[PDB]
């Protein structure tokens, strides 16, 4: 075993500069390889090697499948250049497509992870704003957002109420009010008797002024030094309907109504109770923001990611110096972008915001696609490329194919994109054709428009490094290679076929390379190619013509050709032993044929 | 600058008062002045160098028009201008007539070969050269003598290292690399006495020696071929020797343009026909062809020279081949030019040559010279080309 | 994270470096026992296929070449000899032995297949030799003398984007980028930030990115990230990753997602990935 | 995109300017969007803009004359040299406190070294510290440095500067730091770039600025004096951009011109820079709103037109044609812009 810990003498001589390198040989760093494979060092004691991949909840194939399929169904192909350019369709109700997918998931998502609910929340908020009479439109958006807020808190509110046991107007009523469901809240308030609310459901009208008069009465009571010996937080709840989020009373008590509420509910309360029934979302957002930014107490709660909430950083005497490094949930930034065009898209699109690990990028990528489709492209080319690459890498880590190809193809740079996809193909392509491989190839060719010639070129690279001649040559056939193919066949296949009497194959290959342009470009084409072609053709024609009444013109042609063939057999160059044998065989055969031809002509 | 129509029109017009000779003269002069004015203002920045490269490539169209002009002019003048008329006096010879006179007979005799020789002459006339006093070619390799660094090390001809392997020194090795680069440049350009002036003012024993002969001789050439075949000599020098021998190395011939490798293959055809010519004119001795096969006595014909020069090492069609102005001058030299005129006129009609702002007017002026000097190209092609050019230039 | 087959190298000393092939079917390994061993790890089975002993001193680095040129394996060494092995019909033989160096050759890195079959050799004599196989004939050698004042520790080529460029780091505290201009290798840039000897420099295989990234580990421990947004501008900006207390040895980028693997003298490998905002964050700590 | 960030900046600035509230900060707003937007070119260039242009104004109804009154050059050199020293020391903290970073940096490249480190970190205090440290054998250099630190613009006595000139001509002509200090302080070796320590282009230019004598001292010898016309002329015409490496000049030569006060020249070059169209527009608009751009009369005329009778070389650029072309870019979607 390597010595446990000798780090003194050898360290002093390790700082020596005569051969610091030789003294620093003990070192090692072998990093990566294809598909994130990690090589490393460390009963024999030597070196070990283990894989490396994204193992966090590594079993979700179906989801990948569904949204990826939806994306392809919504994308357009532009084959203007050699490398196609896929572009998303501009705002084709993609947000609706995503919500449907989330609902389909919800059928069997009762027993899934927490990331599912995070994503659901994110997408539905995106829908309630940017989903897409100005006043009427704003009011409808407000109603939808209210529905979302109520729905997302519904479960929590129901759990809380069950815990209350005998209800208390101090807490029970607070929870009901912030979570809506006023129709059931009235049933809960029957202990004292309250049906003016039924009278309200009948005519939803003048609520503003009613509540304002209630507030006036309350503030009169407050200034009159009364309304003090009543229940402590009953007064807290009265201040809520009044419209004061923080009340400093005569006893110097800081009555914070906004306390015990998570950031979302705090903003919601500001929208309905504190602000008038006719208001714009932006103003409310800004007010809430200033609320936790102090004035004067910070009565609102900081927008925290759903996973970082547990341990709100201990703001011991210095809260601000930490807030300037803490992230905020995607929803806030979505609202800000919905209002104005001055914000860092990069912060908004950070994997950590939704899921702690920095390796999951599905949501981020789909959100970037939606943002591109909403005419919001402030993102720099560098970051776009980085995102695409990381997503493709995650895909490859699991083991995906054409979808990573499509992600690569959204990069708006022709050469770079093409090279990337080519490299990807070469590394993953398998020479052994399988049902799955064939399916993938068909997909690529019939959906993403790629060539089978490129597929065969990939196969030929593999079958050249360590592969066999047969497969290499087959793949080169359809790969439109002239010089290399020519060389290959002349050296090995040719003589083998001569001695195995298989010329039909040799001839197909050689004639496909004899076409006007091909023959022009192929080097040494004239020499060897012509030689072999002539041999085969001469045999065949001799046989046929002898049987077919020996046509004289064809006989003359054969004579000319055989003379030319003699002229070339002598010039055959020898580099190997097979060349000699083949040469001799050909010479013998041609001499016999020549004799037969002379016999059938002159005599 | 946009008025490149006016100069061509004024030349064809004053030549419509004048001869064909001054016509082609003014055409080449105009193309030259045009490219030169183009390169007048081409300013580069580290990035701006890329745009200036695009501009020099664009003006390289005017460059190729200038080259096609000079080539077509000299070739047509040799074809049609009376300079082909003389007695068989240069082709008179006897048994005691020297190889000089046998070569004179070949030179007055062979039309195709002499045309190929003029072709090589054009290859050399269009010369790209590294400067003497401004390039490390010899401006830095102007030492008192060659291998002065090696000599100093030893203290502390090409026969020398060929015999003794390891000794050589790297400073002089690099100096010789740059020198031989200069020499391949200058001689493949054909500035032979200037290359000799270099070999002398530097004093490179092997350079002067290997290249001092004024003109058996077959033995000498076979010997040169064998020495080029030998190892251990520099890249450009190896190519220089193989070429002056009648064989091809690759080291510097790795850097042969379509026209440079054309010079190579045409010189190969001409040298092979020259050797077969002397062999027929048996004047040369038997022991002179000491290594018969190691020299290629047989010649390639013009069409095969062109096919080989066009076929790219990637088993492809050459880019300089697919270029048109080069292809145009090529058909003009190869004398398969009326076919190409028909190809371009039908190209306009099938959807080719349309986009190019020059190629139309180029075809116009070229057919103008061709026909007006001699009635070869037909008036049908003439009218189609002239009318398309007329509509374009009217616009 | 998951543990696959653990190989038994049957070695006698510390394996200084390793490197897998293009398709991940083989693993070369080099030790201080003057022996480069080839391992065929396929479907979880450790099989020693070849043992190549041709060096007089310790072997420092091993580099596999692109598949199209065959199974070419380079191995540098202390004995000033760069030995290029080649596999023909299952048999490994020495095809070329470049002995033109005055001190230990420390690093070998092949060029991208687009450029050709070029190999760069960095030696402790402060010289980089570029070997070039033209297909026919021998190897053309272009030696860049006095590249580094003290010595050269590591070389790495740039991804093909064709301008042939490669980055080299030396014991003179300077990271230098080289560029082939007019057929001659000329010094392009001098990046200065380290206060001590540069141990290893590796150019990121940038995928789909306009920016070019290079990582450099050093003796003092500071790992710097050099980035140039535009190749033309050649303005390189460094960014400190983390100052490790112990000497960092080598750095390696992942082919697909650009994740830097850093190894220090503390016998641990720390993986670093850049976030969208820009800050580099460690994702895992794989100790020996 | 980045156009859109600059856009939101513009819309906010315009709404504030219209509603008449307290002045919005174009310069800091650009630098701040750059703080957020992870474009190191944006961050460095906008911080450089604010940090070289954050000098005292002087409207005085004279734009070019106020920008060319020698005190404008003095304040320019102040902000520029201090920012350069600060960036050098903020890089030095990598080789690393201040003196520790400076020494470890003398080793990153590998008492005059410590005093030169104080010069390049902007610390006359550390300079005087190392001064009183090595005042044993150097003598009157401590006193000349003390007078330099007592005169706020680092302006030596004329007799002292003549003494420094003759001194560097006598002895330091063959210690490079001593030669550099004596020459830049006594306005000596003005022709000599002192390439022994001059390894940076901007540092060399700041040494020439420290060599620049701005006054009409008819008793100042002919060649050991640097005038602004000579310096800027050799810098713009004679130095050229193809020498200053137009590659890195997207951050470098524009910077040299904007710090040597070739305002419309830097604006022209960075307007020719594609990725710097909106940037050049923003910088030039900031300056012209400060009334700092000397404008040209004819709009159709070339981007830079020189008036007849104008101080030879002072560049007048058509802001009309410039911003008109810059708005013809995004006119097709953002007529709001």
């Amino acid at each position: 075993e390597l010595v446990p810990l000798e780090k003194s003498v050898t360290h002093g001589r390790g700082s020596l500069l005569i051969d610091m390198g030789l003294f620093m040989g003990r070192s090692f760093r072998v990093g990566w390889g294809p598909n994130w494979t990690l090589v490393h060092n460390g009963s024999p004691f030597k070196v070990h090697m283990e894989k490396l991949s994204l193992e966090q909840k590594s079993r979700e194939l179906q989801s990948y499948l569904m949204p990826l399929e939806i994306e392809l169904k919504n994308s357009s192909v532009d084959r203007s250049a050699q490398c196609p350019h896929f572009k998303p369709n501009a705002g084709v109700a993609a947000i609706h497509d995503y919500a449907g997918w989330v609902r389909n998931l919800s059928n069997e998502a009762g027993e899934l992870e927490a990331v599912v609910k995070q994503w659901g929340l994110t997408w539905t908020l995106c829908e309630s704003l940017w989903g897409q009479n100005e006043y009427v439109r704003n009011l409808e958006r407000r109603k939808a957002f209210s529905h979302w807020l109520a729905h997302t808190a519904e479960e929590r509110i129901e759990e809380e109420v069950s815990l209350y046991g005998p209800e208390r107007h101090v807490e029970a009523v607070f929870s009901f009010l912030t979570g809506g469901r006023i129709s059931d809240a009235c049933r809960l308030a029957q202990k004292s008797g309250d049906h003016r609310l039924s009278l309200l459901l009948s005519q939803m009208v003048g609520s503003q002024e009613m509540r304002e008069l209630i507030s006036l009465q309350l503030v009169d009571w407050n200034k009159l030094q009364v309304d003090h010996y009543i229940q402590e937080e009953r007064l807290r709840v009265f201040c809520l309907l009044s419209g004061t989020p923080v009340w400093r009373s005569s006893d110097n008590r800081s009555i914070n109504v906004c306390s015990q509420l998570d950031w979302k509910r705090t903003l919601a309360v500001h929208l309905w109770y504190m602000l008038p029934p006719t208001a714009t979302i932006a103003q409310a957002l800004r007010l809430y923001e200033r609320a936790f930014q102090e004035h004067g107490e910070p009565y609102a709660c900081y927008p925290l990611p759903p996973y970082l909430e547990d341990c709100s950083i201990s703001l011991g005497d210095e809260p601000s110096a930490k807030f300037s490094s803490l992230q905020r949930d995607v929803c806030v930034h979505l609202l800000k972008l919905y209002s104005e065009r001055q914000y860092d898209l990069c912060q908004l699109l950070d994997p950590s915001s939704v899921t702690p690990d920095p390796l999951d990028y599905r949501l981020s990528w789909h959100l970037w696609m939606v943002l591109q489709a909403l005419n919001y492209t402030h993102l720099s080319e560098h970051r776009q490329g980085t995102l695409h690459a990381s997503y493709a890498a995650q895909l490859e880590n699991v083991g995906l194919w054409e979808w990573a190809i499509f992600v690569l193809l959204h990069i708006p740079h022709p050469h770079i994109r093409e090279a990337g996809v080519r490299e990807l193909l070469n590394r993953q392509c398998v020479v052994r054709e399988s049902p799955e491989s064939l399916a993938k190839e068909n997909f690529l060719i019939h959906r993403l428009c790629v060539p089978a010639q490129w597929v065969h070129e990939a196969k030929a690279i593999r079958s050249r490094r360590d592969g066999d001649r047969h497969k290499e040559a087959l793949y080169l056939l359809k790969g439109h290679q002239w010089n290399p193919c020519h060389k290959l066949v002349t050296r090995h296949l040719a003589a083998d076929a001569v001695i195995n009497e298989n010329y039909r194959y040799l001839q197909s290959f050689l004639g496909e390379l004899s076409n006007p342009e091909h023959c022009k470009h192929i080097q040494d084409w004239e020499t060897a190619g012509k030689v072999y072609l002539d041999y085969i053709r001469v045999i065949d024609m001799l046989n046929l013509i002898q049987q077919d009444e020996s046509s004289g013109c064809e006989l003359e042609k054969l004579h000319t050709k055989v003379m030319s063939l003699c002229k070339w057999v002598e010039l055959i160059h020898c580099y190997t032993a097979k060349d000699r044998l083949a040469q001799s065989e050909m010479a013998k055969r041609v001499a016999n044929i020549l004799r037969v031809v002379l016999s059938l002509q002159q005599p | 600058t946009m008025s490149m129509y006016p100069d061509f029109l004024k030349s064809f017009l004053e030549h419509p008062s004048s001869a064909v000779f001054e016509l082609i003269e003014q055409y080449e002069a105009t193309c030259n002045t045009q490219i030169t004015l183009l390169k007048k203002i081409v300013k580069r920045v580290t990035p701006g160098q890329q745009k200036f490269s695009k501009t020099a490539s664009i003006l390289w169209l005017l460059q190729q028009e200038m080259v096609t002009w000079r080539l077509i002019a000299a070739l047509y003048r040799d074809r049609i201008q009376s300079a082909l008329e003389e007695e068989n006096m240069f082709e008179i010879a006897a048994p005691n007539a020297s190889e000089k006179t046998i070569v004179d007979k070949l030179f007055q005799r062979d039309t195709l070969v002499r045309q190929s020789q003029l072709v090589v002459d054009w290859l050399e006339s269009i010369a790209k050269d590294e400067v003497g006093d401004f390039s490390d070619n010899i401006e830095y390799y102007a030492k008192s003598v060659y291998w002065e660094n090696t000599l100093h090390t030893l203290k502390q001809d090409p026969d020398a290292p060929i015999r003794q392997k390891l000794p050589l020194d790297d400073l002089d090795r690099e100096d010789d690399i740059r020198l031989l680069k200069y020499l391949f440049t200058l001689i493949r350009a054909g500035m032979t006495d200037e290359a000799q002036r270099l070999c002398k003012r530097c004093g490179q024993a092997w350079r002067a020696a290997t290249l001092e002969g004024w003109k058996y001789r077959c033995v000498w050439k076979t010997c040169c071929w064998r020495m080029a075949e030998d190892e251990q000599f520099n890249k450009y020098e190896r190519a220089i020797y193989a070429t002056l021998s009648g064989n091809l190395k690759q080291l510097l011939p790795v850097c042969e343009s379509w026209e440079d490798t054309v010079w190579a293959h045409f010189k190969v055809m001409v040298d092979s026909l020259v050797e077969q010519e002397i062999r027929a004119s048996i004047i040369s001795f038997n022991e002179a062809n000491e290594l018969p096969r190691e020299y290629l006595e047989a010649n390639w014909t013009l069409d095969s020279v062109f096919e080989e020069l066009q076929a790219t090492d990637k088993k492809r069609v050459l880019e300089e081949n697919r270029e048109h102005y080069h292809i145009i001058q090529k058909f003009v030299i190869l004398a398969d030019v009326d076919g190409l005129m028909d190809e371009f006129s039908e190209w306009l009609s099938n959807g080719k040559n349309l986009l190019l702002g020059h190629l139309l007017r180029f075809m116009t002026h070229l057919l103008l010279f061709f026909r007006t000097l001699g009635l070869q190209a037909k008036e049908e092609v003439s009218v189609e080309v002239l009318k398309t050019y007329i509509q374009r230039l009217i616009n | 994270v998951s543990v696959i087959n653990t190989v038994d190298t049957s070695h006698e000393d510390m394996i200084h470096d390793a490197q897998m092939d293009y398709y991940g079917i083989r693993l070369a390994t080099c030790s201080s026992d003057r022996s480069v061993k080839i391992f065929d790890v396929k479907n979880g089975g450790q099989i020693l296929i070849a043992d190549l002993r041709g060096h007089e001193g310790p072997v420092w680095q091993v580099a596999w070449a692109h598949p199209m040129y065959g199974n070419i394996l380079a191995s540098c060494s202390y004995d000033r000899k760069v030995i290029i092995w080649k596999e023909e019909n299952g048999t490994w033989e020495k095809t070329y032995e470049y002995t033109g160096h005055d001190s230990s050759v420390n690093s070998v890195c092949w060029a991208p297949h687009d450029f050709g079959l070029l190999l760069a050799c960095g030696s402790s004599d402060g010289a980089i030799s570029i070997l070039t196989y033209t297909g026919d004939g021998p190897w053309e050698v272009k030696k860049i003398s006095n590249a580094h004042t003290i010595g050269c520790n590591a070389v790495s080529w740039a991804p093909s984007v064709y301008i042939k460029r490669f980055v080299s780091g030396g014991c003179d505290n300077l990271v230098k980028i080289w560029r082939e201009e007019d057929g001659q290798w000329k010094e392009d840039q001098k990046l200065e930030a380290h206060s001590d000897w540069v141990r290893d420099v590796a150019w990121a295989p940038s995928i789909g990115l306009p920016t070019s990234t290079i990582a450099s580990c050093s003796q003092d421990g500071r790992v710097y990230i050099w980035t140039s947004d535009d190749a033309a501008t050649n303005c390189w900006t460094p960014k400190l990753l983390h100052k490790f207390n112990d000497v960092v040895w080598h750095v390696s980028w992942s082919i697909t997602a650009n994740i830097l693997a850093v190894s220090g003298g503390d016998n641990k490998v720390t993986l670093w990935k850049e976030s969208v905002d820009g800050q580099w964050a460690c994702i895992s700590d794989v100790n020996k | 995109n980045v156009e859109m960030a600059y856009a939101r900046q513009m819309y906010m600035y315009n709404e504030k300017v219209v509603s008449g509230h307290l002045q919005p900060s174009l310069v800091d707003l650009c630098t701040e969007a750059a703080e957020r937007l992870d474009d190191k070119n944006v961050s460095d260039l906008w911080v450089m803009v604010k940090q070289m242009t954050d000098v005292p104004l002087i409207p005085a109804s004279d734009t070019l004359k106020s920008r060319c009154s020698g005190q404008m050059q003095m304040a320019f050199v102040r902000q520029a040299l201090n920012y350069l020293e600060q960036s050098y020391k903020n890089y030095t903290l990598i080789s690393v406190g201040t003196y520790n970073l400076v020494r470890s940096f003398l080793n990153i490249r590998l008492v005059w070294a410590l005093i030169y480190y104080c010069m390049r970190c902007g610390d006359l205090m550390a300079a005087q510290q190392v001064v009183n440290r090595a005042q044993h054998q150097l003598g009157d250099f401590k006193n000349c440095f003390q007078e330099y630190i007592h005169n706020k613009d680092r302006r030596l006595s004329p007799t002292t500067e003549n003494k420094l000139r003759l001194h560097y001509r006598r002895a330091v002509r063959a210690d490079p730091y001593k030669r550099a200090v004596y020459c830049i302080i006594g306005r000596c070796d003005v022709s000599d770039n002192h390439s022994e320590v001059a390894d940076k282009t901007e540092d060399y230019l700041w040494l020439k600025l420290s060599q620049v004598c701005f006054e009409d001292e008819a008793n100042s010898s002919p060649q050991d004096r640097l005038t602004l016309p000579q310096f800027q002329k050799q810098l713009f015409e004679d130095y050229g951009e193809s020498h200053f490496a137009v590659n890195q000049q997207p951050y470098l030569y524009f910077q040299v011109l904007f710090l040597t006060a070739q305002f419309e020249a830097a604006i022209a070059f960075l307007f020719r820079l594609e990725r710097t169209r909106c940037h050049a527009v923003h910088v030039a608009l900031a300056l012209f709103e400060l009334k700092l751009l000397l404008k040209s009369t004819g709009q159709s005329a070339q981007l830079l037109s020189q008036e007849p009778g104008e101080p030879q070389g002072v560049r007048r650029l058509n802001f009309i044609r410039l911003l008109m072309l810059y708005t013809r870019k995004f006119e097709p979607t953002d007529p709001r812009e």
